[PDB]
């Protein structure tokens, strides 16, 4: 199983820890920015 | 060699058969997962029945009988702990494998969506060239034989 | 006897993983056929055509 | 039986505990809000 | 008839029962509204036709 | 409906759920926009043709 599991890991390289950090970073901005209007729209 | 356009339909079909195979395989995992849960519950009930018996023993000062009762419960308790840890471990596995599948199905239909769009272009291009070469037969450079040759005749 | 059923319990769990893994690889290699590196022949070759 | 019961659970995933919380939360609002008029209409 | 005379408790359950019908009511209402544009469109096709 | 009455916490998770759909929405929107120039081009080819 580990043999096959590793085989794919080669063919589909995992996303770098970098873009993981940025996607998490950027995503938190959209929710806060998007939520910012609502918390001000109907405060 | 076969036309790769035909392979496009057949290749997706093969992947469809496997998706249900994974589908049935996952259920087998869940079915066992539930069964292990019940066995833990039944044994602790036996231990509880021994404890509820121990909830009858040392009353009125018959502590001796209670001692043996809990000792009996301990054998079930040891088996209870192993199953509990085993049950906890399996939960992350089933969540992981389902998450794999859920991400997986989306990738299938997305590929299937693009399948026809590129087939349309190929039909367009083949439907595009096969006329203009015939229009090319009526070329203005006298390479034509249908049109200029008859005029010279 | 306890040792028997305990072994039998683990039997199907590892069989499930093997079916999962084999059911896991045989698709992504087909997804690999549609690789973005032009190693594909089904998708990029037709476009170049 | 558990085999078949689990089989459906895959094909029809259960509603998340999230929407369960919100539907219960929102539903309590309609009954109270709807009942608010009656308890004031014919107090 | 319920909360009159101060029997509010019974009224609470009554409206809760209504909510199940209310949910089914809303879905049909939206479904009913959607279909109207369709029948008007198809008849207009025929009348021009 | 969430952050009204000061239940901001629930709203946070709700928008987070929307973001997954939002990402899929953006990809389709750009894909939809791209295809329009194609169909206009191919029809224009045929009309001249």
């Amino acid at each position: 199983i580990l043999e096959l599991e590793a085989e794919r890991e080669l063919l589909n390289p995992p996303p770098s820890p970098l873009d993981k950090k940025f996607e998490q970073w950027e995503e938190q901005q959209a929710v806060e920015a998007t939520l910012a209007a609502m918390k001000a729209r109907r405060s | 060699q076969e036309a790769p356009e035909d392979l496009l339909e057949r290749l997706l079909g093969e992947m469809e058969l496997e998706l249900i195979e994974l589908r049935r395989a996952l259920a087998q995992t869940i079915a066992t997962f539930k069964s292990t849960e019940r066995q833990r519950d039944a044994q602790q009930l036996i231990a509880q029945r021994w404890y509820e018996k121990a909830q009858a023993a040392l009353d009125r000062g018959n502590e001796q009988l209670a001692r043996e009762a809990l000792g009996q419960r301990q054998s079930y308790q040891s088996h209870t702990e192993a199953l509990g840890k085993s049950l906890g471990e399996q939960r992350a596995l089933v969540e992981q494998v389902r998450g794999q599948l859920q991400k997986l199905e989306r990738k299938y239909l997305e590929l299937k969506s693009q399948k026809n769009l590129y087939l349309a272009r190929l039909k367009s291009a083949i439907a595009a060239q096969k006329i203009e070469e015939i229009a090319g037969n009526l070329d203005n450079a006298s390479a034509s034989s249908l049109f200029e040759r008859i005029e010279t005749k």
